């Protein structure tokens, strides 16, 4: 009824919130094996500080009583038990519902997702992992990126609690590779990776093929969703960020960041481990179905922007990262055809090595 | 000294119920503090509840510090030294990130307190002796530091943002918030006399208090400081009789009315005579403001605006207005000289 | 013992406000490379409210008006001699 709506809709610390929440997952986890947009909607809403009307003034602002109300909801979640209550609410908070205050609750949802990793909530992580499975990458990795900004810009730390919460979660920790190789696109200078979220990663690495299989044991995968719903095997943002060493020069004076290479060029290395058990999970047991790994065809628009992001002087001051990048594409290439990652023939990249500076890594590739 | 995730939760509990929940008392305003700092010291998406709690407690050490002041809580000296050596290694760490929101959130603080607590305490020109009165106490102190240090570190990349959301809140905030961009023009000149000059440019515009509100400013940044005003107000008057009536208000002008004397040839006659279709009413204001100022105020080598005057009077439209204006400044000093009949004039 | 020489430290600050007047970079030069004694100085003597404010930072006829009145107006010799005096 809306009488309880109404006894809801009084302070940001309010408990009825908590209270309406936990209600309405009951409801929803007893109607689960028999089986409203509103109700999600409006709770949303509450959380984000926007009225019942739809041209109200705010739900009390924030202060204090919207970090009671958070820490509450917080509380609440790691002692909910519930995979799929947790999975729905976390999916109902921070989905676009196109209200006034649909970003700023997206960003709170991405906030209190950050506590919970910060309070080892690992069911609640987990919950969200899935939850951003269930969401579009362009939100997802946009929340991680602001997530991962907020985190790693403070003082050390920030990186090994990340680090830890990856040992411990393998499905958030591919979740989190993936958001940084969308992130780190190499598309501008804030497409190169910072030092400590690079350092994270980096390190991060021992497991990194152990995760990756980890992703794709959870569950089976179903044809390409829309705009991708996070999927597990970031290999050409790897194989990229490897290639994009002078891209930082490239793209800033000039020689601004020059002394990634070397660490990109490591946590590149980690893809053997993971082309070799790739291979063992599809080639030698029963997964050798499909396309042998999520490719999505996206090998031919890696390429393409290799050639379009390389013009940047690339003759002479820039040779040796040129040719040493052509190497490392041929590597991953491959790598990806040993392993079967890439079931197309040649000529889908042969083809694309025609309006990339020549080398002989060129020719290695075509050989 | 890093915290467990249950201490954090603890610390959560304890900050936010107000009593940590093992002892199950309530926590003081010191060991709020603590946690806030702890806090600070971690979880950025968190430090909301972090910006609203140094609100809250500085908003009490104020109360406390300037309450003790004027009838001349416990001493919160360490915590604060503490809290401006951390938010100073933040701003040396990574300015961008910290600097707008935090900048923000103080300058909104600080404007509130002084609307709220100024003129209406014990005991609270004397803009100057009530900024020695706000640096008697040292929280106040301290934030003006650390607001400096954000402005030395937001030189090159957007100062103009950060001067435009200070004069912003002193207008919300007026004429109380004055004491503290007084402050910052000693400190810093150039933008802070420039958007002064533009915001009286603009309240004569809007009137054709806050006129006052900038007078004061400028008097408060006269300081060895007034050549850039003088060079400030030059180039507006190269473009405006909003600096006669600064003038009329503010004495210390009349420095710049020493250069302004040889500032004008016939280009400025010609400028003068562009101007000249201001209406008889604006034009009586006009002359008036200027008899008073070089009657009331020249205290300088007059002499030369003197003989500027009646060379003038030896273009045209220009030569009869001043010896107009020439004859009714005399009229003006007989009405200073012989009056009030006993202490004298000057 | 810088308590009787309050008249002194007056000239000598007028000396500094001059001095940073005209020449206001060889002032900064100067006060910045002696900043340590100066600062011990301001921290020592409590009682230098001057240096303190100078450091952070960077009479008339009003009141003679009655005694040239009378000086001018003075005839007898005991108006003379009183004003004079005072």
């Amino acid at each position: 009824m809306s009488d309880i709506r109404h006894s809801l809709l009084r302070r940001d610390a309010l408990s009825a919130a908590k209270e309406v929440l936990y209600h309405l997952d009951i409801y929803f986890s007893s109607q689960l094996q028999s089986a409203d947009k509103g109700p999600v909607e409006l709770l949303e809403e509450f959380v984000f500080q926007v009225p019942k009307e739809r041209s109200a003034q705010p739900k009390r602002l924030n202060s204090l009583q919207e970090l009671q109300l958070l820490e509450i909801m917080c509380n609440y979640f790691q002692e909910q038990t519930k995979d799929s209550v947790r999975q729905i609410i976390f999916s109902s908070l921070f989905s676009p519902q196109g209200n006034k205050a649909d970003d700023s609750r997206m960003s709170l949802l991405g906030k209190l997702v950050s506590m919970a990793v910060a309070v080892c909530r690992i069911p609640v992580l987990e919950c969200a992992a899935s939850w951003l499975q269930r969401t579009p990458v362009v939100y997802c990795v946009r929340l991680a990126k602001a997530l991962v900004d907020d985190y790693c810009c403070l003082v050390p730390g920030s990186i090994q609690t990340l680090k830890q919460i990856f040992s411990a979660s393998p499905r958030f920790c591919c979740q989190f590779i993936t958001s940084v190789t969308a992130l780190y696109d190499l598309s501008s200078d804030d497409l190169i990776p910072p030092m400590d979220l690079l350092e994270m990663i980096v390190t991060w690495i021992f497991e990194d093929p152990r995760l990756i299989l980890i992703t794709f044991l959870n569950t089976p995968i179903a044809a390409n969703l829309p705009i991708g719903f996070l999927e597990l095997t970031p290999l050409v943002g790897l194989i990229r960020w490897c290639v994009k060493a002078p891209l930082a020069y490239k793209r800033k004076g000039v020689g601004m960041d020059r002394d990634s290479h070397l660490l990109y060029s490591k946590l590149h290395l980690s893809v053997l481990q993971v082309l070799m058990t790739l291979q063992l999970h599809l080639t030698e047991k029963n997964l050798y179905g499909r396309l042998g790994l999520i490719l999505f065809d996206h090998m031919v628009p890696l390429v393409e922007e290799i050639n379009r992001l390389a013009d940047e002087l690339n003759p002479l001051n820039a040779s040796q990262e040129i040719e040493l990048s052509l190497d490392r594409l041929a590597q991953a290439l491959q790598v990806a055809m040993a392993s079967g990652a890439l079931l197309c023939t040649r000529d889908d990249l042969r083809t694309l090595c025609s309006r990339l500076p020549h080398n002989n890594l060129l020719q290695l590739v075509i050989s | 000294a890093p915290l467990s995730a249950q201490e954090l939760s603890q610390e959560i509990k304890a900050f936010l119920t107000g009593v940590d929940p093992i002892l199950g008392h309530q926590l003081s305003a010191r060991e709020h503090a603590r946690c806030g700092l702890l806090l600070l010291r971690s979880l950025p998406p968190a430090r909301a509840a972090v910006l609203d709690h140094l609100r809250g407690v500085f908003d009490e050490s104020v109360r406390a510090h300037l309450a003790a002041l004027d009838e001349t809580g416990p001493g919160l000296e360490d915590v604060v030294q503490e809290v401006q050596q951390v938010l100073s290694e933040f701003i040396r760490a990574n300015p961008k990130a910290w600097a707008p929101v935090i900048s923000a959130w103080s300058i909104d603080l600080m404007g509130q307190l002084s609307s709220t607590y100024s003129g209406q305490h014990q005991r609270v020109g004397a803009l100057n002796e009530l900024l020695q009165l706000w640096m008697g106490c040292r929280a106040t102190r301290t934030l003006m530091d650390i607001y400096v240090q954000c402005l030395s570190a937001l030189i090159g990349s957007c100062p103009d943002a950060c001067v435009d959301a200070l004069l912003d809140t002193s207008v919300q905030h007026s004429p109380h918030f004055d004491w503290v961009v007084a402050h910052i023009g000693s400190s810093f000149p150039g933008t802070i006399i420039s958007r002064v000059l533009s915001c009286g440019l603009k309240d004569f515009c809007v009137h054709g208090k806050i006129a006052s509100v900038v007078g004061i400013l400028g008097h408060l940044a006269s300081r060895h400081g007034d050549s850039i005003r003088r060079e400030l107000l030059r180039m507006f008057h190269d473009s405006v009789p909003f600096l006669l009536q600064l003038a009329v208000m503010s004495p210390a002008l009349l420095g710049t009315v020493s250069g302004e004397l040889v500032d004008c040839p016939a280009v400025l006659s010609q400028l003068q005579q562009h101007l000249q279709g201001f209406p008889r009413e604006e034009l009586d204001n006009m002359l008036n403001l200027a008899v008073h100022l070089v009657s009331q105020a020249s205290g300088a080598g007059a002499y030369r605006l003197l003989q500027f005057l009646v060379d003038t009077a030896m273009p045209d439209t220009v030569r009869e207005a001043c010896d107009r204006l020439i004859q009714l400044l005399l009229l003006h000093l007989q009405k200073l000289v012989h009056h009030r009949g006993p202490p004298p004039r000057l | 013992s810088s308590r009787h020489l309050a008249a002194f430290i007056n000239k000598f600050v007028q000396f500094i406000h001059k001095y940073i007047t005209y020449n206001a970079p060889a002032a900064i030069s100067f006060l910045q490379k002696h900043a340590d004694p100066l600062h011990d100085l301001s921290f020592d003597n409590s009682d230098l409210v001057m240096l303190k404010s100078l450091l952070a930072g960077l009479l008339t006829a009003a009141e003679m008006a009655p005694y040239m009145k009378r000086l001018s107006r003075g005839q007898t010799v005991e108006d003379l001699l009183e004003v004079l005096s005072d």
